[PDB]
RNA sequence: GAAAUUGUUGAAAGGGAAGGGCAUUUGAUCAGACA
RNA sequence: GGAAUACUGCCAGCUGGGACUGAGGACUGCGACGUAAGUCAAGGAUGCUGGCAUAAUGGUUAUAUGCCGCCCGUCUUGAAACACGGACCAAGGAGUCUAACGUCUAUGCGAGUGUUUGGGUGUAAAACCCAUACGCGUAAUGAAAGUGAACGUAGGUUGGGGCCUCGCAAGAGGUGCACAAUCGACCGAUCCUGAUGUCUUCGGAUGGAUUUGAGUAAGAGCAUAGCUGUUGGGACCCGAAAG
RNA sequence: AAGCUCGUAUCAGUUUUAUGAGGUAAAGUUAAAUAUGUAAGAAGUCCUUGUUACUUAAUUGAACGUGGACAUUUGAAUGAAGAGCUUUUAGUGGGCCAUUUUUGGUAAGC
RNA sequence: GCCCUGAAAAUGGAUGGCGCUCAAGCGUGUUACCUAUACUCUACCGUCAGGGUUGAUAUGAUGCCCUGACGAGUAGGCAGG
């Protein structure tokens, strides 16, 4: 027999295809595993993993984000890229007008963004305007800001904020939570 | 698709080691030689033959 | 229906053989069978027959002669791994035996050419024979093992 | 197109090239050889003739090979053999000896049989046995492609170039010795000698230091 | 160790680098040649056992 | 859809997932929260801290009208204007017009003061408002008017 | 009109159980295939 | 004074017999051999001959022979156990539903989301359309009265996929999303300071702090569905002495 | 089990060099063998001139920085079916034996 | 050193049995040989990892192919039927 240092017959632990039965969706997954494949550029090659991803690490960027990341020195030619869903954000007053390119935009989004010249697009436009990636910026949405992830890891001295039906008075606020009742944590 | 073994199949053992062929040739493994005359001195002889 | 289908149907199509490396090559027979030498044959219709090599055929079998005067053995290919080589010679210089090949032995009573060409050879072969003594009654005497032979000693 | 003609007597020039120069290369690595074991030869001669006495220079090579099975191991053993590559019984590679590897073999000495490999074994191992490690894939050597597109960058570019790299433990002799898979082997042929293997090869087992006997046992291996 | 390999190194760069900068474990021990004449090999054998009590 | 279950799967092992030493028996460790001072604690301390124990007043006859105080940020509070007349008062935006947002019509209780509203004056309607809220307000040329 | 279980006929087997696995001989049966 | 054998080791030394395997299926490659054309044992088998077309080979089943083979399920450190259940057969027979939730995944929309308590309507328990509210979410924090999030390109530093510039490339530089670390700024609570001011004890500006929060710092949640998990229910099935 | 960010890479039931700690065996205060902590570089080194309300008798320190310079023998061996990261949940919570030591017990399949 | 004595337990009786004496016993040495599911080489099944291949004018992109390595398993978990 052999000796292994390692487990035998282990995976690796990552989406070699979405979960999703969309059908338009696996032709972006096949439009991109052929770019990936014979395009030699890593931009095809990040974007295709990205189409795996499931909903919860596709969090939305919004319409306001999208505004920094123009700001952002040298990229106010740029066309942004956004693998998830683009959602409008009017707490900003002014957009400048560039280029879009994403999965799904909100219908706010879709005029702001139509509203001050610029240009919805989708992912497959892009790969037959730039299919190596020329000149663009791919934008993530911020993941550890959900409701859940707030409760992970809780334990003394951690300040998980436990997961509770009802805030307020009364709700596990006295033995432990302060050193009047008890003790604290 | 399968491995051929030189040390025997010589025709794998020349497409590796193109050497193979003007080694024997001129055999070299069977390569004789020079003549020396030199005898163990009395000294490392009286060691070896002592008690 | 009773069954579906297959979605994909492999196809009727049929590829060509890769090119095989292999080269007919002349057989090198072993060292014991030389022209004219008394061969013992080991098994078929003539097994126990002691017989004369005389030529070596291009389908890798050994012409053989009884003669067919002395033991009734006619000319016949005979495989040369079913024959044990003897120790013992016939001068066979004086036969031509260049008219045969194997095409000559197909098979497509006994034809009288083939009568003819028995009889033609066995006028060399029949004049060396009789020079050592006993070699006719020995080539027409059939072999056999006895109690306590041991072909791994005998000497043939 | 060009492509087929204009690029085949093109480039089978340069096919012409490498085993050109593999011919010059390996006629001075077998003129290196000779002359060296005639020198430790001479060196004796001469020694004799004055009197005095030649120590050779000690070995600075080893070919471990695991004797044992694969389980009732203590730990610290265990580690070791999975440092060494030695992954199963009859395997084995070659161990460059310095004072570091050289307390290793001490921990795992009733677990293997190791000695000094002569320039003979390093020759059959590697053109029978020996396989190249590419991206993984243990890939078979039977070509001078396989050893250029990986150790080309250190030179070594025959398969007499590793039995080279490895037999003087040249400077890349971890890169090189690491590029070789270790070495599977199978059971001796004309058996072990012995009775019993897991006695020390001093008090009639198998295993241990060996020295240049290690050169027999692993030929009926191979 | 970290100072004399600053000034080794800075050293060789007007030496034409082969600098050796790495520990290495002892090596096994190069050839030699003894030298018998002053020396004899002086024969030992063991000894027989004893009580000495 | 029980075709999808696991004990679906566990067609014809003895013991069905639960164990052939523990087994699975009726209420191991009490029902509900029961012995969570006891042999629960170690639970409740780590993943329910403060479970235990009273804090402060008792409110007798509660109701949840005098607290309604929703509250909205100046964040948006431009998009209580009509998106057909609001970019009619982001342009040409002076003093003698002003757009008068009622902020109690909307449900808003308080206007807080997250931030940036644009230079725009505006006429803010509101019960309650905060110390900074008006600050910008005032700063971006509009007041607040207090009602009831 | 199933199974336990039973009567009749036929076949085989049998030295203190019976039954099973690997292997082939012997007996009965079976296609396929060729042509 | 010469040798030879022995022993050890090596040859890219020679030759003979035996057993097993024949994967793959147009060419490609690397070689070898030849002035050349070409051939070859060089990225895996071909050529020649014969027999039976048969139950010959092969299957299937009973028997016989050689070696092997303890009785199943269960608890158990340990069962073939002189531990428990089981004569046999057929049919029934055990992790379900629900209310309330955690993680995970898919889907629609998305700072929102949820048509179905109800009304309109209909081919009539379906489907279709819809006003008002209401629930969660977008604001936290204190027991409470109460107050309530930008010093700055929503900041700085280390590291970061990706993109852009140069260069033959190697690599360096510019920008750096998410994300991890870390120091700040902002809101609330607790302790400290206590301004221009005032119905003279109200007001609370300012400025702090090895303090504290389930916070801000360009929103991500809502709804339905599914797996798994938990709580209450007869609760995976059967079973008490009792009250 | 679900994956996530990444991929030349920090690691390691291992040695080596360097350097601590120990008080059992033997010795009769001394002190092993085996085990054990740390280090072997870029989160580095040398210089140059900035910040502070701490520190100083002090332009002096401390901590953090700007500018410049030294890259793969970059700082020992070997190895590395890749490194890290998170969520979520099953079973288990009666153990038994052998080796090398050892207490209770006269000993024991204790 | 070997052997004998010391040496006595209950159904018949066990170097495993027969039986073995210049052994088929005891101590030691050199060899030859036997055979596990382990080792080497080959084919095939599955699992994992790494790559190749989207062009009409066919039939599968959960597809086809290339290359390697690997395979015990109760309580338990998962994927596919």
């Amino acid at each position: 027999g052999i000796d292994h240092t390692s487990k035998q017959h282990k995976r690796s632990g990552h989406r070699t295809a979405p979960k999703s039965d969309n059908v338009y969706l696996k032709l972006l997954v096949k439009l991109y595993t052929f770019l990936a494949r014979r395009t030699d550029a890593p931009f095809n090659k990040v974007v295709l993993k990205a189409l795996f991803l499931s909903k919860i690490n596709r969090p939305p960027v919004s319409v306001s984000r999208i505004a920094r990341a123009l700001k952002q020195e040298g990229a106010a030619n740029k066309t942004v890229v956004v693998v998830g869903t683009v959602t409008d954000d009017a707490r900003i007053f002014e957009f400048p007008k560039t280029t879009v390119a994403a999965l799904r935009f909100t219908a706010g989004a879709r005029a702001k963004i139509v509203k001050a010249g610029g240009e919805c697009i989708t992912l497959d436009q892009l790969a037959v305007r730039a299919p190596k990636g020329q000149n663009t910026l791919i934008l993530r949405g911020p993941r550890n800001s959900r409701e859940a992830v707030r409760h992970f890891g809780m334990g003394p001295h951690k300040g998980k904020a436990p997961r509770i039906l009802s805030t307020g008075r009364k709700f596990e606020r006295a033995r432990g939570r302060r050193r009047s009742k008890g003790f604290k944590v | 698709v399968l491995k051929k073994n030189p040390l025997k199949n010589k025709q794998v053992l020349l497409r590796l080691n193109p050497y193979a062929k003007v080694f024997a040739a001129e055999k070299l493994g069977s390569k004789k030689a020079e003549k020396t005359g030199t005898k163990p001195a009395a000294v490392f002889t009286e060691t070896l033959k002592h008690d | 229906s009773a069954q579906k289908a297959p979605k994909w149907y492999p196809s009727e199509d049929v590829a060509a053989l890769k090119k095989t490396r292999k080269a007919a090559r002349p057989q090198k027979l072993r060292a014991s069978l030389v022209p004219g030498t008394v061969l013992i044959l080991l098994a078929g219709r003539f097994r126990g027959k002691r017989v004369v090599y005389l030529k070596h055929l291009e389908d890798n079998t050994l012409l053989i002669s009884g003669p067919f005067k002395v033991n009734g053995v006619p000319l016949r290919r005979v495989n040369a791994r079913y024959v044990i080589a003897t120790s013992t010679k016939v001068s066979v210089e004086g036969v031509n035996v260049e008219k045969f090949n194997v095409e000559y032995f197909a098979k497509e009573e006994i034809k009288a050419e083939r009568v003819e060409d028995q009889k033609v050879v066995d006028k060399a072969l029949i004049a060396e024979i009789k020079k050592t003594p006993l070699l006719k009654q020995y080539l027409s005497a059939s072999f056999s093992l006895k109690n306590g032979d041991k072909p791994h000693m005998l000497k043939f | 197109a060009e492509q087929v003609a204009a690029e085949r007597a093109a480039r089978k020039a340069a096919n012409k090239e490498k085993r050109a120069i593999i011919l010059e290369r390996n006629a001075a690595y077998q003129k290196e050889y000779e002359t060296a074991e005639r020198n430790i030869i001479q060196a004796k001669r001469d020694a004799k003739a004055a009197g005095s006495y030649y120590v050779e220079a000690q070995h600075k090579l080893v070919f471990v090979v695991r004797i044992k099975g694969i389980n009732k191991i203590p730990p610290k053993p265990r580690k070791v053999l999975q440092l060494l590559r030695l992954t199963r019984i009859n395997s084995g590679t070659f161990v460059k000896v310095t004072k570091a590897t050289l307390e290793l073999l001490k921990l795992i000495e009733p677990y293997v049989a190791y000695g000094y490999p002569s320039y003979s074994t390093i020759r059959q191992l590697v053109y029978k046995r020996g396989f190249g490690k590419i991206n993984k894939q243990r890939v078979p050597l039977s070509d001078n492609a396989i050893i250029e597109a990986n150790l080309g960058k250190y030179g070594i570019l025959s398969i007499d170039d590793l039995i080279h790299e490895i037999i003087t433990v040249g400077p890349h002799f971890k890169q090189a010795n690491n590029f070789l898979w270790p070495f599977k082997l199978s059971n001796p042929s004309g058996g072990w000698g012995v009775p019993r293997k897991f006695k020390h090869f001093i008090q009639g087992g198998s295993f241990g230091n060996r020295e240049e006997f290690i050169n027999k046992l692993v030929k009926s291996m191979n | 160790r970290v100072k004399a390999n600053a000034a080794k190194r800075a050293e060789a760069k007007a030496q034409g680098v082969a600098v050796q900068l790495k520990r290495q474990p002892a090596q096994p021990r190069e050839s030699r040649i003894v030298s018998t004449e002053g020396n004899v090999p002086q024969t030992l054998a063991p000894v027989p056992y004893e009580t000495f009590i | 859809p029980s075709r999808f279950t696991k004990t679906r799967k566990h067609r014809g092992h003895v013991s069905a997932g639960k164990g052939r030493i523990g087994k699975h028996r009726k209420h191991p460790g009490g029902r509900g929260m029961a012995g969570g001072q006891h042999h629960h604690r170690i639970n409740m301390d780590k993943y329910h801290p403060g479970y235990f124990g009273k804090v402060g007043m008792r409110y007798f006859h509660k109701q949840q009208a005098h607290f309604w105080k929703p509250v909205l940020n100046l964040d948006k509070l431009w998009t209580l204007i009509p998106e057909d007349k609001r970019d009619q008062y982001l342009k040409s935006a002076s003093k003698e017009t002003a757009p008068v947002i009622d902020t109690l019509a909307a449900g808003y209780g308080k206007i807080l003061g997250k931030g940036r509203i644009p230079n725009v004056p505006v006429i803010v309607k509101a019960r309650f408002v905060s110390k900074l809220a008006e600050e910008k307000i005032r700063a971006a040329g509009g007041v607040v008017e207090l009602i009831a």
